[PDB]
């Protein structure tokens, strides 16, 4: 009988993993603060990593990678991409970004040749086109967010000239195998895209909730992979694998192999896995760009069952075995 | 670090005599007090329980107390009877009549100073006396009433020493008289205040183990005392043989007792064996661990799954893998973690001794401070109240000078102890 | 990678190598603590002896 | 030459002192009767090993050491053991009844009655010194003596020797070999009272030593003898600079100077490699690069923690054996490119290296193999604060219900010292966090 605890009840993904674990008859749930656990589905902030791996007679495993926040915060992601020699020169897949503070000179250096280059020049935080229209926006927020070149020419779906981003779910196990879930999701804009003015906002960024017209073309603004591949075949005479998926796999592999020395638990007294959510957007040249990396992602409703079973199969039962694969292994 | 042993009353002297028989055999001492054993480990810590006499004889640091001579003449005529110092036999003649008041206030008051004189003479011979251990029952008169009077007076003269008792709890299944709940309730009031460690040996548990497990249809006191002596040998293993801990009474009290009143331990033993019958199959370390935590091996009739463990001490005896002992002990805590309070980290301690007891190739002794011991006191409290509500049999006590108020106060202190054990069961 | 302050001898050597430059209580107070704790012990002892006298 | 006095308090301190002084004797060619043939200045001297050994006219080299325990059994084994002739009887101080795993009993009750005797015996060694540096104090966190009496002793040594440096070798409690359930209490109480009286303290988690013995020595169930002989090797590499010719860490003040820029953050992490079993039939001897790389594996640390998620304030490398600077700098360059070594912004990113050419000595018939070269890394990393977090958590679980507190109050301590000590530990955890991020 393996034992586990649950310390983030707001987790849609790991609430389902708990029931899957309980329905095995070989996993018993304990109280949050019971230290005698095999597995920890830990909290999101201030996870006590320093308390793991000091229980004699217990192999301990955690659903988070200590240090993975350097990839999952917009500020540190930008800093990691510019400073790491593994990325900076040949980072054609990350949009030019700069870290701003509300209390820069490098940021204006590019926007001043944009001012004397006569090309598109809209950036993003919550968008504007003039530099100081967001500089005032920054100093009143009181926190820190990145400035980021906005993609003026995105790939638009037909019918309806719609914008979209792609969400890929990636599972990294205790051996630092990188498992890409074969099912992604396109989060669409159920509104036609408008380049004229950025004051009308709820058509530019395709948040699954900021679409509070809606569900016109597909349910919940979710287009899954089989149809988008079929659309790419019909419209563009190409496949999702060749036009987009090769770059997505390259970006995921690149980002995770970079921080591998800093977060690996290979010879550590406790072990780590983590489910990530990579957010991409594609321009009209079928070029993939990385938006953000979410360290505590939520799955689409159709895939909660299949993905959470895979988390148990690959990341949990591999360490704690009990009495065809849905993942694509990214080699390294 | 010497211990002074005291046995009081019929039960206290009968289990006390059995204790001295068993450990004398373990240390290679013969009924005459001469050491004809083979191992130097049998004498390294014989200082704890034996005084050295002229001619290199070993004399138990034991004091034998009773208000009537019948049982103590039976001890002198017994197998190991001549090993005791004759001056340490301190007896009256009037008896106690199974009356706590006679032992505590009247008949015992006549004799108590003569006992304390022998305690003082044994204490002055001690290099560094660490404390006292008492064997007695709580349902009678002498061991119950005079035993607790002795404990109060010993604490008065040795306030910084450890007081440890082996207290036999009464049960209607093994019952001499109807006033046993009265004597036990008055005694528990004394034990809560004036002892640091009390092994609760429930005659109900001893009967059930003899009946159901040991397959004895009508067990005697001699069959019950076989279980007591084997348990007393195990809980004193660390005192009598060298180990990694350098164990003593105070360190046990410090580590087992998180709150001074909750010091009533559940003893346990494995494997469970009857007299004459001999084990043939030695137990696996996994079997030793499973049985020692079994409710059916507990010497207090309480269900451990009805409470939680504050602390546990376990002592393994024999030649075995200390790695296997560590994994099996960790296995019980990890697989039953809900039954160990989470606010006392690492509350199970394990000791291993190489020399096994007579007859067994390996054994295991369990000592638990569980909140389930409240079931024992609740049982006594029920039988107490079923009579006190009608003031039944009280004239035996008011005739010796006691007031009803003392019964009410003793009932309230034990009911307080029950709710205090319940306080920590939900935490 | 700068190697500095190399000192050698029969037994061995030592040096620093730089990859990158930078970017009480008194005796009486103790005696009055150990003695305050002793009086607290003696108060508890006297409280027990008064209880036992009752 | 400047002398150093070692003080061993409680069972853990005494038994580790035996291991270290047995090792010192083998390293310096000192004989169990105290004779040292290689010493040509009979009756005295100011050689480097004289920092730890004084001399008699009969040629006996006696440790500048005092052993103290509140209970006789462990020091009695020194009085009758293989090195009984090495120690002058007045250096071995025993009481009759110990602190019973109670910090307050060791500090207040029993410690007040013996503290004056100890300081006088310590004074008898100090008077034999022409220029005393300070003290090296060996003790456990968990014992009542090792915690309670040491703190009182450290308090007094600041009064009587306020000019002298004081280093600690502290055994951090681990459930696999611990003896008391209240060891988190004792650890917090003794760290609070001792914090300002210690200049540099090397914590050794018994759990780390236990697993190193299990993993690298194939010892199924390690004993104190297994742990202590490994610990003695690490202590030896740390003190080797005080006992041998050299330019690095020649003096106790240099330990603070090189390892402790912030006074309260004075707990450097020690990492040792290689640990190789004597029973290994075929062993490929590990190079400078391999053993230096091993210094950054948490499996070789004296405390299990993750330095990648902290920041370095200092870093020392202490090699013994066949090592030349060229190989060290080459190994450091390779490691720097493959590992997360972040220093604080106000300290240089650099290693202080010391090399002694004599390979490590091992006890004959012991568990460790003779190696061609070894290294002990001393790094002051914020990541060691994980051990404080673990300890403070177990403290908070017990103290929330006031469990066992009556044993301490009953010895004269006030409940408020628990929260005062805990407050200090909370401040200590904040100091590591400000420096660490
Ligand atoms: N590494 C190591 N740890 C030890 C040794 N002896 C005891 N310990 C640890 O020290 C802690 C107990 O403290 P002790 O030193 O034994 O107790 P003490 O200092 O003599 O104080 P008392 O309570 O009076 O006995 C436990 O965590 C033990 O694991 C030893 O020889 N080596
Ligand atoms: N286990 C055990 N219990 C006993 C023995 N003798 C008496 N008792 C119990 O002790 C109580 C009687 O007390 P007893 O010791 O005979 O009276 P005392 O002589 O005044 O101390 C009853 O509950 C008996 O069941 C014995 O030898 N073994
Ligand atoms: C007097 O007889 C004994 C003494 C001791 C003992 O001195 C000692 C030290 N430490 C601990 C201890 C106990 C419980 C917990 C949770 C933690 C530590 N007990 C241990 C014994 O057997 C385990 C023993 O035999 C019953
Ligand atoms: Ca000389
Ligand atoms: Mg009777
Ligand atoms: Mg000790």
């Amino acid at each position: 009988m393996y034992t586990f605890v649950v310390r983030d009840e707001n987790s849609s993904v790991y609430a389902e993993v708990s029931r899957l674990l309980l329905a095995t008859g070989q996993w018993k749930r304990l109280r949050k603060d019971n230290p005698r656990f095999n597995l920890m589905l830990g909290e999101r902030n201030r996870l006590p990593f320093g308390r793991l791996g000091h229980e004699p007679g217990l192999v301990q495993l955690v659903n988070y990678y200590r240090g993975a926040d350097k990839l999952c915060r917009k500020a540190s992601l930008v800093k990691l991409i510019k400073t790491s020699p593994e990325l900076s020169e040949s980072c054609t897949w990350f949009p030019e970004s700069y870290v701003i503070y509300p209390t820069r000179e490098v940021f204006l250096a590019a926007y001043n040749r944009r001012r004397e280059g006569r090309e598109g020049n809209v950036w993003i935080a919550l968008i504007s086109s003039e530099a100081s229209e967001l500089l005032d926006f920054i100093d009143e927020q009181g926190q820190v967010h990145v400035i980021q070149k906005y993609l003026e020419k995105p790939l638009l779906l037909e019918p309806g000239h719609r914008k979209f981003d792609i969400r890929s779910w990636v599972l990294v196990d205790h051996l630092y195998n990188i498992y890409l879930y074969r099912e992604g999701v396109l989060r669409t804009s159920s509104e036609p895209y408008n380049s004229a003015n950025f004051q009308d906002k709820t058509c530019h960024l395709t948040n699954h909730c900021i679409q509070k017209n809606y569900g016109r073309y597909e349910e919940g603004n979710e287009m899954f992979f089989e149809e988008f591949n079929q659309y790419l075949m019909d419209a563009l005479n190409t496949t999702l694998e060749n036009s987009i998926l090769l770059q997505i796999k390259h970006i995921i592999r690149s980002c995770l192999m970079c921080i591998e020395p800093a977060i690996s638990t290979k010879h550590l007294h406790y072990q780590s896995f983590q489910l990530f959510g990579f957010d991409f957007m594609v321009d009209e040249e079928l070029k993939v760009w990385l938006i953000e990396v979410n360290g505590a992602p939520a799955c689409a409703q159709k895939l909660y069952a299949e993905l959470c079973q895979g988390i148990v199969d690959v990341a949990i039962s591999s360490v704690f075995p009990l009495a065809t694969s849905i993942f694509i292994k990214l080699h390294h | 670090r010497e211990i002074v042993h005291i046995q009081a009353g019929q039960c206290g002297n009968q289990i006390g005599a059995k204790f001295w028989e068993v450990i004398s055999d373990e240390h290679g001492i013969d009924p005459t007090g001469s050491y004809h054993g083979d191992s130097d480990l049998q004498l390294e810590r014989i200082n704890v329980y034996y005084n050295e006499a002229t001619g290199n004889k070993y004399v138990p640091r034991a004091i034998l107390v009773d208000l009537e001579p019948g049982t103590m003449d039976s001890v002198r005529s017994g197998p190991f009877g001549q090993i005791f110092r004759p001056d340490n036999f301190v007896f009256g003649q009037s008896g106690a009549g199974n009356n706590w008041a006679k032992g505590h206030y009247t008949e015992g008051a006549e004799l108590v100073d003569s006992v304390l004189d022998v305690v003082r003479k044994e204490s002055e011979s001690c290099d560094c006396l660490q404390g006292f251990q008492l064997t007695h029952s709580l349902g009678g008169g002498t061991g119950s009433g005079m035993g607790t009077l002795l404990i109060s007076k010993i604490r008065e003269e040795y306030p910084d020493r450890i007081m440890n008792t082996f207290s036999v709890m009464p049960s209607p299944k093994v019952s001499d008289t109807v006033v046993e709940p009265y004597n036990a309730t008055l005694s528990v009031h004394q034990l809560v205040e004036n002892t640091d460690e009390t092994y609760c040996i429930d005659n109900e548990a001893l009967y059930d183990i003899c009946f159901r497990t040991l397959k004895l249809t009508t067990p005697t006191y001699g069959d019950l005392n076989h279980l007591v002596s084997a348990t007393m040998s195990g809980v004193t293993t660390c005192l009598r043989f060298p180990g990694q801990l350098n164990a003593d009474l105070r360190k046990l009290a410090v580590n087992m007792v998180p709150f001074p009143r909750l010091h009533f331990f559940m003893p346990g033993f494995a494997p469970l064996t009857s007299r004459g019958s001999q084990q043939y199959r030695a137990l696996t370390v996994p079997e030793l661990t499973q049985q020692m935590f079994d409710s059916k091996n507990m010497m207090a009739a309480c269900d451990p799954r009805h409470g939680r463990y504050l602390t546990v001490a376990a002592i393994f005896r024999g030649r075995m893998s200390m790695k296997e002992v560590d994994e099996q002990m960790l296995n019980v805590q990890n697989k039953n973690s809900s039954y160990f309070v989470e606010w006392i980290p690492n509350n199970v301690k394990t000791a291993v001794c190489d020399i096994p007891p007579r007859g067994l190739k390996m054994s295991a002794t369990f000592i638990g401070n569980s909140t389930a011991i409240q079931e024992l006191f609740k049982r006594i409290s029920e039988q107490f109240t079923a009579m006190f509500r009608r003031k039944a049999f009280l004239h035996w006590y008011t005739g010796e000078g006691m007031d009803e108020m003392e019964f009410t106060e003793a009932e309230s202190n034990m009911n307080d102890l029950v709710s205090e054990y319940q306080q920590y069961q939900d935490a | 990678m700068e190697v500095i302050e190399l000192n050698k001898c029969t037994s061995g050597q030592s040096f620093e190598v730089i990859l990158k430059p930078p970017s009480d209580p008194s005796l009486e107070e103790i005696q009055k603590k150990l003695e305050a704790a002793e009086e607290r012990r003696k108060y508890q002892e006297a409280e027990l002896l008064k209880h036992l006298a009752e | 030459m400047r002398e150093c006095i070692s003080i061993h308090v409680g069972q853990a301190g005494v038994q580790i002192g035996n291991a270290c002084w047995e090792l010192y004797c083998l390293e310096h060619g000192i004989q169990p009767d105290g004779q040292m043939p290689s010493d040509k200045t009979i009756g005295g001297g100011d050689d480097s090993f004289n920092t730890f050994f004084s001399e008699t006219g009969a040629g006996k080299h006696v440790p500048r050491a005092v052993f103290v325990d509140l209970e006789p059994t462990v020091i009695d084994e020194v009085r009758t053991g293989t090195y009984r002739q090495l120690f002058h009887p007045e250096q071995l101080i025993t009481g009759k009844e110990d602190a019973a795993n109670n910090y307050a009993r060791g500090h207040y009750t029993i410690g007040k009655e013996i503290i004056d005797l100890v300081l006088d015996r310590i004074r008898k060694l100090a008077d034999q010194c022409t220029g005393l540096q300070g003290f090296l104090v060996f003790h456990s966190f968990g014992g009542g003596t090792g915690s309670g009496f040491t703190s009182l002793l450290m308090e007094r040594l600041s009064v009587d020797y306020g000019k002298k440096s004081k280093l600690e070798f502290s055994i951090y409690p681990a459930p696999q070999v611990s003896t008391a359930v209240v060891e988190p209490y004792n650890s917090i109480l003794t760290t609070h009272t001792t914090l300002e009286h210690s200049d540099c303290a090397f914590m050794v988690d018994n759990e780390a030593i236990y697993d190193i013995c299990r993993r690298n020595l194939d010892i199924e169930r390690p004993t104190y003898t297994n742990l202590n002989r490994l610990i003695s090797q690490i202590v030896s590499s740390i003190t080797a600079s005080l006992r041998f010719d050299g330019a690095l860490n020649v003096d106790l003040t240099e330990f603070q100077t090189n390892l402790v820029p912030y006074p309260r953050i004075h707990f450097p992490l020690a990492t040792y490699a290689p640990v190789i079993s004597a029973e290994k039939a075929y062993h490929e001897q590990l190079s400078v690069a391999e053993i230096t790389n091993a210094c950054f594996e948490p499996a070789n640390q004296m405390v299990k923690c993750d330095p990648r998620h902290g920041k370095y304030m200092a870093c020392c490398l202490l090699y013994r054996g066949d090592v030349v600077p060229k190989d060290v700098n080459a190994a450091i360059a390779t490691i720097k490119t493959k590992r997360s070594i972040q220093f604080v912004d106000w300290c240089p990113t650099g290693f202080k290296v010391g090399i002694n050419y004599q390979p490590p000595t091992v006890v004959p018939g012991g568990d460790l193999a003779k190696v061609q070269r070894a290294v002990c890394m001393l790094s002051n990393t914020t990541a060691i604060a994980e051990a404080w977090a673990r300890l403070d958590h177990k403290f908070d679980l017990m103290y929330a219900k006031r469990a066992f507190v009556h044993w301490y109050v009953g010895e004269g301590m006030e409940e408020g010292e628990f929260s005062e000590a805990r407050e200090d530990m909370a401040a200590l955890e904040k100091d590591y966090e400000e420096v660490g991020v």
